[PDB]
């Protein structure tokens, strides 16, 4: 596979997320870390897509809504960030206060 | 020009009258007073203030009064006080707290704080600034330990142990002088201060003494070597010689006597009385009564605080798991019952609110969690404040005093049991700097970064590959100051001064800064930060009740805690 | 044939503890108000205070019970137990310091017991 | 009063007469002796028998017959004995296998094995105790394979490498004093024994030589250097002066002579065959009959241990990969097809069993598996057993002398063919403490605790944030022992005496514990222990059938091992 | 995130249970690595549903039963711990003899 | 568990199949370490269903075809290589060509 460190930090994020997916799926109310990494591998799926840095400034704020995640977690939540190689390379996406 | 107090907090952290929420608990800090002069705050980046010939003075050398170190617009959090400094650091050492910049231009510099081209700047506008914890009942299992410890806070682990032998799993000792020599060389790897408790156990006085000449920091009577009237009247005899602390965990089974015998045998000699509640171990059912004498210093372990739904069903299964305990013999039953007590358990809390309890910590791996010391403090502060009401003490609607009394707990006052506290446990001027950062919605619960030494130890950072260091994954990671010769420089292993005044250090090639264990012998309850009280606690060996000042002492045990769910992914 | 990883097959037989030594049954009795267990190991003079026994007849024994287990007192409780002989040197030191020396200077250990008030001194 | 014999060994472990399934496999020992007086066993925790005045000695110094480390209530599995005993450990050494305590109070404690204030105790009851694995086939490719090889009980590596290099990758060799140097400072990192073999090639006596004067402990004749009577005959030579081991993996092309022109150029002198069946490497066919000669001490590596169903689909492609052969080239399948060999794999398992194979190696990274010489020793003890059935020297239903005579492969005989058995390779008095805890249900496949030089180095320990140290995830780790300075004093680098009095170690700075090699050039098969068979072995070359005293040596391959998918996750 | 070490380690539990789940969905009797990843994870999930203690130590030994397992597995598996956090915080959860 | 180094370091192959098996069905044509994680974690779990080693040298070459990776992927792998756990131990699996 030839992972790189990053290749290799970034699998966790995935995991996460799906861990975070299963508990959203038996509805729970989703906190920080869960959230965060719900967002956080949208983004970097979306690079994979093909999707564009504006794309996903976008789309990152309609993933999880208030209602998604517990008390005080869209409050702090201020903007994630993600690197992933898009058709053009890797890029940075910040996705700015994602949960209203 | 005036600036609305909401966008000056923005800016550059909360002044005078301003208050904060500590995480997703009900406590508020409020600031107390403020260092700076408006207007002149310093910061640093872009067209800021630490600028050549602006904030920054361009002119002296190190040496002229410029720090190594500048930490803006930090809110501290001390036993000290709650207030609003620059933190100056040289030398590892914190040598200013108050005003930092360039006297060229601005009013109000402290006169040592000067930013010169030799000042490293961080950002403290908008965290919370506190003293590194001391953890001072820590068993060495695994050494993944640590940045357990680091994560949330902690900076000096005392305790005892050599990895994952049965010795170490129950008891914070490391025994002997070649186990100790051993422990001493690991610990050069370690990047966190430490300090190791030799067995104090025995009925002749060298080898319990040669313990303490290897290098061993302290000592420790645990029941599992037999905590008899023997040892611990050799172990007191050995600590007032070499000006070193004894911890004890206390004969529960109450074979050779109870409480008021272990009491004679101490004959009035200073003491660490470890997890005093009880159900981390010591004489069934009233070894918490040890908390209201003068000569002892009286601390928790964690996994009782605070009193919560699970914790009885929790710690009667975990005591009969790790006892090999069976629910069909009756005497394992009754022991369990008479260790494992709401009664004590829901006292606890209280007598920590009350200032009775003076000292928090661990018990790592050996009941008791390595990164909870600081989250469970808070626990406890919030759970007594929604269940007791502010403390009659505090003022302006703030938390203050209640936020004092419990830092102190993990932080000056096991340096002060220790003999440690010229060097560590509190943000003051001459000591080390051991200083945790904290965002206000992360705190007690996961440390933005901590400084060991004035050198950052560990982060709480993100992606190694990013052009920024703030994309995902942002995790705790050890940084620079844990990295080659330089985890020597930002870390101390604290020594008896036998083993000093011996050269212990050198003959162990030991590169570590050390630090000497001093006036342990002559301090008592009295000298317990914000945690000094004295009474007469009254456990009835039929209920289990207490009472202190005539008064049943009884809380309700809690289902949900703040600083839990909202924060962890496990 | 089913398979137990690492399972026993012990032979037949039973283990005979402290073989060859003397063995002695006294009664004692918990006179204090919380309750006192004792290891198999800790030489019996030197127990707690408030059990109340013939203290002269634990000097040099201990409980014949396995080695790692303990007799149980609950507060007011007075039961039988069966002690064997110490061995190696048969002597004693630390614990409660009653001994420090050999466990047959019976007077001596005695003197020391009822001066510092372990109860059956008699 | 009486205990019945099951509850005997749930609270002790196993005594007299006793047996205990190894693993999941078909193999049983017993307990052949008990060196404890029945009452008073050591155990240690709350209420337990080591305790000060009790099975605690109160008394005297480290220095008075006082252990640094007990390890209670041993199952001893080793060439001299299985076996029941306390083991004490004193300075890193085993100073007494016996029964330890207090003489105080206690029958039957060996007069060096008091437990005092100095002594740390581990609970070693139901536990299965082995030497440390000595493997003298590493290559060394990836540091990672240093935790590969604790987790199944390797404590010593002996072989060479400088990294992925292809010289390396191929050849257990570290070529000259350049690389030797470098690679002894690598080892100061490493958390295993090792000793570095030099390139065994040259026509001239000096560029072989100035290696084992620079620190090797050992030589590597292999093929891919031109394994030819030339470099046969100098690195005996230079091995005989030097008192250094020679490894050999020979000329399987056959291009500068058969095996009868190998052991004319050997004349007689002592070398180690290695893989010595031959698919990793040696003369075709007919390597293996190396193994009947007085003069060989013959070692396996583990991949065709033992012959299974998938062995030869497997060897015959990693071959052609590993060589890049073509399929559609007949001289490639023909050499291939002239390595890899039912016939003599299948031998292979039986030579084993009688004793005329003497050691296990892994052959790691370059054609063998790091963390797999031990479980495939027992693999194939256990195929041994249900084909050929118990030996003929079994007693009372127990497989004890199989046992001791496969735990010997990969423990003492190592040990004795490189000239280190002086300070490893055994549970006996006066050698280095590098000692294997194994649960018995996972004897052979997952160790406990490994020891080394009397710490831990490496344990299957849990969560480091948990309240006890059991909680998932249960993994291996790296303890205290390879922590900082401590690793030094834990490991052994074994070299050269011309080395040593040239004094490389302080020339190169290295701080570990250094291991002289010697007494490698007067042995022979007969001091293989359990393992000292010599005999014609007839390798026909037309069916490649294995011949001994008139017999064809052949078995089948197994579909099913023990010590496989019941264990591993992958 | 801001991952903690025991986060970053338990992740794997989950990941572990997983993949153990899939082999039984496609028929095969687990192995003890793969028993103790899906009872260890049960427990974790129970505690971040906000089950009790005593709710878990009754469930964990419903998990998996003896067919579900290869030869041994049972006898093998002592007892299975894990902490997580609960409403009320971390606390230690252990099943005693999971697999009947 | 008593997870060794090689089993911590596997589930990563497991969890990056995972990843790329996502992807796929999402419909995106997979890359070099997308396509390599698939066929290795499959002869993984080839060798846990109790396959010979035979008949994964020979199903690895069926898991993907050229229509599904990117152009040049099936001339970037030559060989895909995995060990695991067979009913008979440890065992090499090496397929050649996996992607015609
Ligand atoms: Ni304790
Ligand atoms: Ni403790
Ligand atoms: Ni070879
Ligand atoms: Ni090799
Ligand atoms: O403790
Ligand atoms: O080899």
């Amino acid at each position: 596979m030839h992972l790189n460190p990053a290749e290799k930090e970034k699998l966790q994020i995935f995991l996460a997320s799906e861990l975070a997916l299963k508990r959203k799926a038996r509805g729970l109310k989703l906190n920080y870390p869960e959230a965060v990494a719900i967002i956080t591998s949208f983004i970097m799926e979306g690079a994979r897509d093909g999707k564009t840095v504006a794309m996903l400034m976008e789309e990152g704020k309609h993933v999880l809504t208030r209602d998604d995640v517990m008390e005080g977690v869209p409050e702090m939540i201020d903007d994630i960030q993600a690197e992933a190689t898009f058709p053009d390379g890797t890029k940075l996406v910040t996705v700015h206060n994602p949960i209203s | 020009m005036k600036i609305n107090r909401q966008q000056y907090a923005e800016s550059y952290g909360p002044t005078v009258g301003d208050q904060v929420r500590l995480a997703d608990t009900d406590l508020w800090i409020e600031v107390e007073k403020d260092y700076t002069t408006y207007g002149d705050e310093a910061n640093f980046g872009g067209g800021k203030v630490l600028r050549e010939g602006m904030g920054e003075n361009g002119t002296y050398t190190r040496t002229e009064n410029v720090l190594d170190l500048l930490l803006t617009n930090a809110l501290i959090l001390d036993y000290t006080g709650i207030y609003k400094a620059d933190i100056g650091v040289k030398d590892g050492y914190i040598v200013g707290i108050g005003k930092g910049g360039n006297p060229d231009i601005m009013d109000g510099v402290t006169p040592n704080m000067i930013v010169g081209t030799a000042t490293e700047v961080i950002a403290a506008e908008g965290k919370i600034v506190t003293a590194g914890g001391i953890d001072t009942h820590v068993h060495f299992i695994n050494p993944d330990q640590v940045d357990v410890a680091l994560a949330n806070g902690i900076t000096t682990l005392f305790g005892g142990g050599t990895g994952p032998a049965e010795g170490s799993k129950a008891t914070t000792v490391t025994p002997g002088p070649w186990n100790i020599e051993k422990m001493l060389k690991s610990t050069e790897g370690l990047p966190i201060n430490v300090g190791i408790l030799g067995k104090g156990h025995g009925s002749s006085i060298a080898p319990i003494m040669e313990q303490i000449d290897a290098g061993a920091a302290g000592l420790k009577i645990h029941e599992d070597w037999g905590a008899t009237p023997a040892s611990i009247d050799r172990s007191l005899t050995v600590a007032d010689e070499a000006d070193v602390q004894v911890a004890i965990h206390s004969d529960t089974l109450n074979e050779a006597g109870f409480l008021e015998d272990t009491l004679r045998a101490i004959n009035g000699r200073v003491i660490h009385s470890f997890h005093v509640e009880g159900a981390g171990g010591g004489h069934a059912p009233d070894i918490m009564a040890m908390a209201g004498h003068p000569n002892v210093l009286p601390s928790s372990t964690n996994p009782t605080r605070p009193f919560t739904v699970n914790t009885i069903d929790e710690h009667l299964d975990m005591l009969m798991v790790c006892h090999h305990l069976k629910q069909n013999i009756p005497e394992d039953v009754a022991f369990a019952d008479s260790r494992i007590r709401p009664e004590t358990i829901a006292a606890e809390d209280i007598l920590h609110d009350l200032g009775i309890i003076s000292m928090m910590s661990t018990d790592a791996l050996a009941m008791g969690r390595a990164g909870e010391m600081v989250l469970r403090t808070w626990q406890t502060a919030d759970k007594m404040k929604k269940q007791r009401g502010p403390l009659a003490e505090e003022k302006n609607g703030s938390d203050n005093f209640r936020a004092k009394r419990y830092v102190s707990k993990y932080t000056i006052n096991p340096a002060i049991a220790q003999g440690i506290a010229h060097e560590v446990g509190s943000i003051e001027e001459g000591k080390f700097a051991d200083l945790v950062l904290w965002e206000p919605k992360f705190f007690g619960v996961k440390a933005d970064r901590v400084i060991k030494g004035g050198i950052i130890a560990y982060a709480q950072i993100g992606d190694p590959s990013a052009s920024i260091p703030t994309p995902q994954p942002v995790m705790g990671r050890r940084m620079y100051g844990t990295v080659g010769d330089l985890i020597h420089d930002t870390n101390i292993t604290f020594m008896s001064k036998s083993s000093i005044q011996q050269g212990v250090p050198a003959k162990l090639g030991l590169k570590r800064r050390i630090g000497t264990v001093k006036n342990c012998r002559n301090i008592g309850k009295k000298d317990m930060k914000w945690n000094d009280v004295t009474t007469d606690i009254d456990i009835n060996p039929e209920t289990y009740e207490v009472k202190v000042d005539g008064e049943v002492l009884t809380c309700e045990p809690v289902k949900e805690l703040p600083m839990a769910q909202r924060y962890f992914l496990f | 044939n089913y398979i137990v990883p690492g399972e026993y097959r012990v032979a037949e037989g039973e283990i005979e503890i402290n073989a060859g030594r003397e063995k002695t049954t006294i009664r004692v009795s918990n006179t204090g108000d919380r309750p006192i267990q004792v290891g198999s190991h800790i030489h019996f003079v030197e127990v707690n205070k408030e059990l109340l026994f013939d203290r002269a007849e634990g000097i040099g024994r201990r409980l014949n019970i396995p080695s790692g287990t303990a007799a149980r007192f609950e507060p007011g409780e007075e039961m039988e137990v069966e002690l064997t002989e110490l061995g190696g040197n048969r002597e004693v030191f630390g614990i409660s310091d009653l001994t420090n020396g050999s466990v047959d200077n019976k007077e001596l250990i005695l003197q020391r017991a009822k001066e510092l008030g372990y109860k059956g001194v008699e």
